[PDB]
RNA sequence: UAGCUAGUUGGUAAGGUAACGGCUUACCAAGGCCACGAUGGGUAGGGGUCCUGAGAGGGAGAUCCCCCACACUGGUACUG
RNA sequence: GUAAGAAUAAGGAUCGGCUAACUCCGUGCCAGCAGCCGCGGUAAUACGGAGGAUCCAAGCGUUAUCCGGAAUCACUGGGUUUAAAGGGUCCGUAGGCGGUUUAGUAAGUCAGUGGUGAAAGCCCAUCGCUCAACGGUGGAACGGCCAUUGAUACUGCUGA
């Protein structure tokens, strides 16, 4: 295989049929004044039995795109 | 049918060839896919650089030489090689 | 200032607002004059400074400075205007070549030959 | 040192106003150097040229200071304020040269350095960057002297 | 382009005989013009010492300016004495070599032999004054031009010439320290940094 | 506090500038490894950590020459600070003082000096410098 | 320039395309983006690179090479 | 390669200070010059001409657009009593920063390996055009990104 790109973020909202939002946040360096920066984005990950809810730490992977903007499902869900 | 053809890439007057092989569809000084010798017809033995390493596997991935370029891989090499099965 | 400041803002760098401008980033543009006149200094000096009023290319109304001495300078002429303001006429920003298309010259001159437009004797 | 050369930084022309008219002056900066290892700066004030420039000199004859200059020029990078200038100096090499201003060449050429860069971000008054020009080089310790002053031997300041 | 003017003008606005110790370097050796003459400005300033310090050796040899700047650029490659290397590589010119040698008893001779195919350098004929003499190269005389009225009637440290063949074996780049001029690269350096 | 690094590094300048001769600052694991290190570099005279405290004191001598004082720190600052983290890898560590300077270096072994971390090829965060 | 989006956001079945997919259709729900700058307006092809500068940076995208868009102004399909 | 013949070939800018180079003649706040200071009202080193001098050179000056000097938007590398600059004062949201010790992970940070970072271009070294420009070869660089293996001193997270 590839294993294909893998993230780590905390579930945002619930509110579409067999569809998670998560958002993770990482600390980039600025160009110019070196200081770290913390810089947000938002994914759609893909739930089937709809388990997770707002507030948890789950672990999406990047898999074929099952709609439109939305790529990833998730396979790791950590903490509630 | 990607080929191995020459490149001009001396001054105005004295050419030198690189052989390289490229897809036909692309300029003759342009893009190529990997650079395997060297021409220079500006001394009498006429001095080559051929890299048969190289030469016979893009011969046998399929490759398709030129006169020129079958004319330099003659006197070098890797034809009387490739040639043996 | 502060660190966390200059992430937020940085630092405004201004445009560096330019000399000529009413000749489009040109080095020399061609002109019609409509009034050739003279003009008086500030202070202290005390002259008559010949100016016309000329028409470029781009639809602007400038007020050019005509170097030296002797010229025609009619109603109508046109005109090699090239920049280089004067710090004595307020409002005359720009020079006109001597020895362009139209205007003449300069007669006796041996000294400063390359400008003023004046052949080699 | 025996073999003092002078040089004349500046000298500015100044007046005092009273009932009559003005009373004129003439004020002179004298920087006077062995060229290898002392020099002192110095300031005339008189009527005439000559008469400023021969006080100043005689004037900054006294009150010599030693500087470290270990091969060719100074040992660190240092910097200099008194007040108004700024002057930073930065050793480069033994063959670069003295890369100085108006006033601080003539002081880095006096006390002996022959390959240095300094940049004066600051004023450009030839009484304050001359004594900034000193306040940078007095500051100056070589190796010898830093490690003596810890009390380590003369390979681990380097090692 | 060359100079191709009084030397003896040129050496008097040095107070350096620069092409030669001989004629008119005495007899109003003060500066030439009307005003030279005269006493001369006192306050000389530093940048006008530095640019004559620089057409001194600009001058001795025949370099222009745009030529001296990229010979000066060249020699600042190297991480040594840049003004050692500077004069070094200047030194190394093939017609200053070929005036050091005895031929062309000036320079100016020199740049008048050297551009008429009258001296060879390793085999070859070059006609190129500005030629760069590395280390270890051999200069003789075309068999031509070599029974010639002018070259025999003209005939140092590291140059090792023979009489016999027109040898000169240019080997042993010299040094500051050895090669005599009375010239300051440290003010050049300097002027050329400004 | 913002800083106890700058803060221990402000209590020494400042004794330095007043001509005291010990100081008596508070402790912690980072302030006695720069110690450790300043007294093996030799910057200071002596140290002691004292005990009989919640957390614990740090008292250090300071070194003065035996004529003409001259206090051997003259300028001790930080490089990396609480609003601006500054790291290093093993190619781009300061050159303090022309190299007669020493630069700390808290380093994935331990705390080192800017020199003592270029020979073992480790990078780490530059913490603070003295002259 | 503080609200924008109504096939818009997600799902269930079909039609499909070389190929997954609101790409399209039928049905259900009201979702999705937004101060870490949506939306709106002005300008502009992008990069390897060129100039300058001690460096950090700043200013441009000719000629050489790679990618994209266009062929009087617009739309549509066939052959392959 | 052979044969007459120095024959067939030097101009532009500047000269009061910045900035390298000064004397005279004519005009008398006129004509004019001028990047800034500014010169000319009848003894002008600043205007025009002549001589001399300086720089560059088959080029020399002006204009137009850029970078440096400008630390004059400052992370490197500035300030706020009187020169421009502390909000009229508190509370507080988002955000920024974090007293001591200890256990765990290793996200930031550091080190190694593999892949990539096209060619061309800059730099270094070396060869061919009589040298150079130019061209060939090699290295460095491409400060970056992905995967993996380690260290745990400092920051982040969890527990005490």
């Amino acid at each position: 295989r590839n294993l294909r790109k893998e993230r780590i973020g905390v579930v945002t909202s619930n509110k579409m049929d067999k569809s998670i939002v998560i958002s993770e946040v990482r600390k980039v360096k600025h160009p110019l004044y070196g200081k770290f920066v913390l810089k947000t984005k938002k994914y759609v990950a893909h739930d089937e039995t709809n388990d997770c809810n707002i507030g948890d730490t789950v672990r999406i992977s990047e898999t074929r795109p099952l709609s439109k903007t939305k790529c990833w499902r998730l396979v790791e869900i950590l903490e509630r | 049918s990607v080929k191995i053809r020459l490149q001009r890439h001396g001054k105005k007057g004295k050419p030198f060839y690189w052989v390289v092989a490229a897809d036909a569809r692309s300029k003759r000084d342009g893009k190529y896919l990997e650079k395997i010798g060297t021409y220079n017809p500006n001394t009498n033995p006429a001095t080559v650089e051929l890299n048969l390493d190289s030469i016979v596997k893009w011969l046998h991935q399929g490759a398709q030489p030129t006169d020129t370029a079958r004319a330099i891989l003659s006197y070098k090499g890797a034809l009387l090689k490739h040639h043996l099965d | 200032p502060t660190i966390q400041q200059l992430v937020r803002t940085g630092r405004t760098q201004i445009t560096k607002k330019s000399k000529s401008v009413a000749l489009d980033s040109c080095p020399q543009r061609r002109g019609v004059c409509t009034r050739v006149y003279t003009t008086t200094p500030k202070k202290p000096n005390s002259a008559m400074r010949k100016v016309a009023r000329v028409r470029l290319t781009n639809g602007n109304e400038v007020n050019a400075y005509i170097p030296g001495e002797g010229h025609n300078l009619q109603e109508h002429s046109i005109v090699l205007v090239r920049g280089g303001r004067v710090k004595d006429l307020p409002g005359v920003r720009y020079h006109i070549v001597r020895g362009a298309l139209d205007t003449s010259g300069v007669a006796g001159r041996t000294q400063r030959r390359s400008k003023y437009g004046a052949k080699r004797p | 040192g025996l073999e003092l050369k002078d040089r004349l930084v500046s000298v500015n022309r100044v007046t005092k106003v009273t009932k009559g008219g003005r009373a004129f002056g003439f004020s002179a900066i004298v920087v006077v150097g062995d060229e290898n290892g002392v020099v002192g700066h110095g300031l005339g004030k008189s009527k005439d040229v000559s008469e400023a420039i021969a006080k100043a000199v005689e004037d900054a004859k006294k009150n010599l200071v030693r500087i470290p200059l270990n091969g060719q020029s100074v040992p660190h990078e240092q910097k200099g304020k008194f007040g108004g200038a700024r002057v930073f100096l930065i050793p480069a090499s033994h063959g670069t040269g003295v890369i100085a201003g108006g006033a601080v060449r003539s002081v880095l050429e006096s006390v002996g350095i022959h390959d240095v860069l300094s940049k004066s971000q600051g004023s450009s008054n030839p009484h304050n960057v001359v004594k900034a020009t000193f306040d940078a080089l007095l500051q100056m310790r070589s190796a010898h002297t830093v490690a003596k002053q810890r009390g380590v031997s003369l390979e681990k300041v380097f090692k | 382009a060359r100079y191709t003017g009084p030397k003896t003008k040129i050496a008097r606005k040095f107070g350096e005989a620069i092409f030669g110790d001989d004629k008119s370097f005495e007899k109003r050796n003060y500066p030439p013009g009307q005003h030279g003459m005269a006493k001369k400005r006192g306050k000389k300033s530093e940048y006008a010492v530095q640019l004559m310090e620089k057409q001194k050796a600009k001058y001795s040899y025949g370099i222009l300016e745009k030529q001296f700047r990229n010979l000066f650029e060249k020699a600042s490659a190297t991480k040594g004495v840049t003004g050692e290397v500077l004069l070094q590589l200047c030194e190394a010119r093939l017609d200053n070599v070929v005036f050091r040698m005895g031929i062309a008893p000036s320079r100016r001779g020199a740049r008048q032999i050297v551009s008429h195919r009258h001296i060879t350098v390793n085999g070859e004929v070059v006609n190129i004054p500005s030629y760069h003499l590395k280390p270890g190269d051999k200069v003789a005389v075309r068999e031509k031009s070599k029974s010639l009225e002018a070259i025999e009637r003209s005939l140092y440290e590291w140059i090792t010439w023979n009489n016999d063949l027109k040898e000169g074996t240019f080997v042993s780049v010299p040094a500051r320290l050895q090669i005599p001029e009375n010239i300051k690269e440290q003010l050049i350096v300097e002027l050329y940094n400004k | 506090y913002t800083d106890p690094i700058a803060d221990y590094l402000t209590r020494v300048r400042n004794a330095v500038a007043a001509n005291h001769k010990v100081v008596e600052i508070p402790a912690s694991n980072l302030k006695k490894e720069i110690t450790k290190i300043l007294f093996d570099q030799g910057y200071i005279l002596s140290y002691k950590f004292e005990q009989n405290t919640v957390q614990g004191s740090i008292k250090i001598a300071l070194k003065y020459d035996k004529d003409t004082k001259e206090p051997v720190i003259k300028d001790i600052q930080r490089i990396s600070k609480p609003g601006l983290r500054k790291y290093a890898g093993a190619a781009k560590l300061p050159r303090i003082l022309n190299g007669l300077g020493i630069a700390i270096v808290s380093t994935s072994k331990g705390l080192m000096t800017g020199k003592q971390a270029k020979q073992l090829n480790v990078g780490g965060e530059v913490i603070c410098y003295v002259y």
